[PDB]
């Protein structure tokens, strides 16, 4: 399915 | 742009009632109308809404069928109709907008009104005075509200704590104020058109 | 912020998308950039791509029993994700180096450069009639993992994620759109003179379109009727010109408007899909799944007129009918865009 | 189905120019559909935050608010002694949304000690047939208290709002029962 993860703020 | 709410009062539990909300300045259209209820005290929380653009209408689980809704276009204005009152559907009322594309929250407000379920009357106030420092004074057995309640017709506003009224379960609602005067009131109903001042002494 | 992600079904190859929609500035398009999660003992012998591909998609994916996809492609094209190509066009991008961070060494960068001249996320509205989704343009990114192109599509390797490619409403408005109409008789020296104009020429969904309409009827026949009406015209481009034009909302009002008179009005129109979700060949704007949206945004074209026609082409038009007595109908067209604002 | 959410702490007390965090909870993964409702004291709400990061047109920038996974953040930099109300939290990606329970932030002051009061049934209260006793506890801090019967149940209690004169708080407690069953003590 469709979904997401974290991803960071650099 | 602006929002108005009207249609508030007092029904019999069993009854029915309608209520409406005017929208100006913006686009029924391009937009949608939700409506959410708080208890007294309690956190609001939704109830209805209407998507004219899509032609859509749902409805919360604790109302489902026992309420409707409506929009009209030429008036730019919704109504929707109770049906099946009963007596924890009473609470204060509000009507809201939010962009259609997209959903964003709920920008504008309307004033609110509120709507009372019950089967009591109108019930003049009675004085019962507290005498002994400080001096109150007690009202109980009132019914609608309010009671704009001060002391010698507001001579002094100085040390005087009036609190929220409350409902027993007598179906009456109560309140209460105190002066503080350790050295040494007029209250008027609207609703019930009653006047009564009285004075304690220790 | 946060990152789209689809998985195979298998567990072991995971591609990562650094955003669903896209949109392009009239002169170039944002390119489409992702990675791609994979550990190498799976395939320890194959190779892995990616592939962007535009089809004339018919009909549903979900398995239904009837006569599928005409499937053309209208676009295609390919890149070597693993292993490793050389490092253009040109770096790994801003996302592609953060999600290269926070994963580490088992991702792989992949871009792609969607050309200007491609159509727009545009989808038909499926008759009740018929069963299951109906056709339109759509875009699609598919990555697969395989010795060769050509190896045949295995349903573990390949993962499946649909992406959109939808216009935005340059901030310059342009010109008024307004027309006129002189009509004479047949022989008398009498003539009928109408006129047209518009608030503007850019509008947004559910916004009230009001038509600004003069008659002045200087003539001996007598006006029945007022017709208002708004057209779709959806320009369809397989490999020849089609056009399935529509209407979408009408309005009427019994107005007479006597002979050697003068006769103006305005009137609110309103293009909306709740008093038309039954008629088919309605274009609605590209869904995700099956997800209800708007009507079908208005594409403008650019400049340059070239050719731009290889997929669907939608377009507006608002005409007005006066309804003469005893013949001499006569009407006014107008064209217009509908489409979203600028977000943020 | 009914997503319900939990936000902490239901009340709490600062200053101005504090540091204030308040939390809200998802039983379930919201992507971005949260909002932060702000509802003064008997008027209507209004939006704050929504898209749960982008601060609203017409808001000071003190506001601010963040999200790490099911945790959502909302924090103020520098209080404006007009900002004491209560706080909602709402999700907006399901059909249908759901509210929070309501925050309350007020002002912060010194421990004051209350002077009890009870105020015996009046004479015509005493002819009318129902007798109530009057219990006033007035300028104290914080809100919380804790108040004994012994000459029970059958009892209310109502308080009132921070007097900003004074920046504490007023209750009363009524106790209600029968002319027999007052004189039996």
């Amino acid at each position: 399915t469709t979904a997401s993860s974290s991803l960071a703020k650099d | 742009v602006q929002l108005v709410e009207s249609g508030g009062g007092l029904v019999q539990p069993g009854g029915s009632l309608r209520l409406s909300c005017a929208a100006s300045g913006f686009n029924v259209y391009s937009s949608s109308i939700h409506w959410v209820r708080q208890a007294p005290g309690k956190g609001l929380e939704w109830v209805a809404s209407i998507s004219s653009y899509y032609g859509y209408t749902y409805y919360a689980d604790s109302v489902k069928g026992r309420f409707t809704i409506s929009a009209d276009t030429s008036k730019n204005t919704a109504y929707l109709q109770m049906n099946s009152l009963r007596a924890e559907d009473t609470a204060v009322y509000y009507c809201a907008r939010s962009r259609q594309f997209w959903y964003s929250g709920l920008d504008y407000w309307g004033q609110g009104t509120l709507v009372t379920v019950s089967s009591a009357s109108t019930k003049g106030p009675s004085v019962f005075p507290l005498a002994p420092a400080a001096l109150g004074c007690l009202v109980k057995d009132y019914f609608p509200e309010p009671v704009t309640v001060s002391w010698n017709s507001g001579a002094l506003t100085s040390g005087v704590h009036t609190f929220p009224a409350v409902l027993q379960s007598s179906g009456l609602y109560s309140l209460s104020s105190v002066v503080t005067v350790p050295s040494s009131c007029n209250v008027n109903h609207k609703p019930s058109n009653t006047k009564v001042d009285k004075k304690v002494e220790p | 912020t946060r990152v789209f992600k689809k998985s195979s079904p298998n567990g072991k190859l995971t591609v990562y998308l650094g955003k669903r929609d896209f949109v392009d500035h009239l002169d170039k398009v944002d390119p489409v950039d992702g990675v791609v999660l994979v550990d190498p003992d799976y395939l320890k012998d194959r190779k892995v791509f990616v592939t962007l591909t535009v089809a004339f998609r018919y009909g549903r994916e979900d398995c239904d029993v009837l006569g599928l996809s005409f499937r053309k492609d209208l676009f295609i094209a390919n890149y070597q994700a693993f292993p490793p190509t050389p490092n253009p066009p040109r770096p790994p991008t801003r996302l592609q180096e953060r999600l290269l961070r926070k994963l580490g060494q088992h991702a792989h960068p992949f871009f792609f450069t969607i050309p200007q001249n491609l159509p727009s996320s545009v989808t038909l509205q499926p008759g009740p009639e018929d069963t299951g989704k109906a056709l339109g343009v759509d875009f699609e990114i598919r990555a697969f993992v395989a010795k060769s192109l050509e190896e045949k599509s295995h349903k573990r390797n390949s993962v499946r994620l649909v992406i959109r490619k939808v216009q935005f409403a340059p901030e310059k408005p342009g010109p008024q759109p307004s027309a006129e109409t002189t009509r004479h008789f047949l022989m008398s020296d009498r003539s009928l003179h109408l006129e047209a104009s518009l608030d503007k020429e850019l509008y947004y969904h559910g916004e009230p379109l009001n038509v600004n309409v003069h008659v002045t009827n200087n003539s001996t026949k007598t006006v029945k009727k007022i017709k208002v009406s708004v057209r779709q015209y959806a320009d369809i481009v397989l490999f020849s010109t089609a056009q399935y034009k529509v209407p979408v909302a009408q309005v009427e009002q019994d107005d007479q408007v006597s002979p050697s008179s003068t006769f103006s009005k305005v009137y609110t129109i309103t293009p909306f899909l709740a008093n038309n979700r039954e008629k088919r060949g309605l274009a609605l704007d590209g869904k995700l799944k099956h997800e209800d949206t708007n009507l079908a945004s208005s594409t403008i074209v650019k400049e340059g007129a070239n050719k731009e026609v290889l997929g669907i082409l939608v377009s507006y038009r608002v005409k007005v009918k006066l309804v003469v007595s005893r013949g001499g109908d006569v009407s006014v067209e107008l064209p217009f865009v509908l489409m979203h604002p600028k977000p943020h | 189905s009914d997503i319900q959410m939990t936000q902490s702490p239901s009340s709490l007390s600062a200053s101005v120019g504090d540091r204030v965090t308040i939390t809200c909870r998802a039983s379930q993964s919201v992507s971005s559909a949260v909002a932060w409702y702000q509802q003064k004291p008997g008027k209507a709400p209004k939006l704050l935050i929504y898209s749960a990061s982008s601060l609203y047109s017409g808001v000071p920038s003190r506001f601010s608010g963040s999200r790490s996974g099911t945790d959502f953040t909302l924090t103020i930099s520098s209080l404006q002694p007009e900002d004491f109300a209560t706080y909602y939290c709402q999700q907006y990606k399901y059909v249908p949304v759901t509210f929070g329970q309501g925050t309350k932030v007020e002002i912060k002051r010194t421990v004051a000690a209350p002077s009890v009061f009870i105020f015996p049934p009046s004479d015509s209260q005493l002819k009318s047939g129902t007798a109530s006793v009057v219990c006033l506890l007035n300028n104290f801090y914080p809100r919380e208290a804790k108040v004994q019967w012994k000459v029970s149940g059958n009892s209310q209690e109502s308080v009132t709002e921070q007097d900003s004169k004074d920046s504490t708080y007023s209750l009363s407690s009524t106790l209600t029962l029968s002319k027999a069953d007052y004189e039996k003590h």
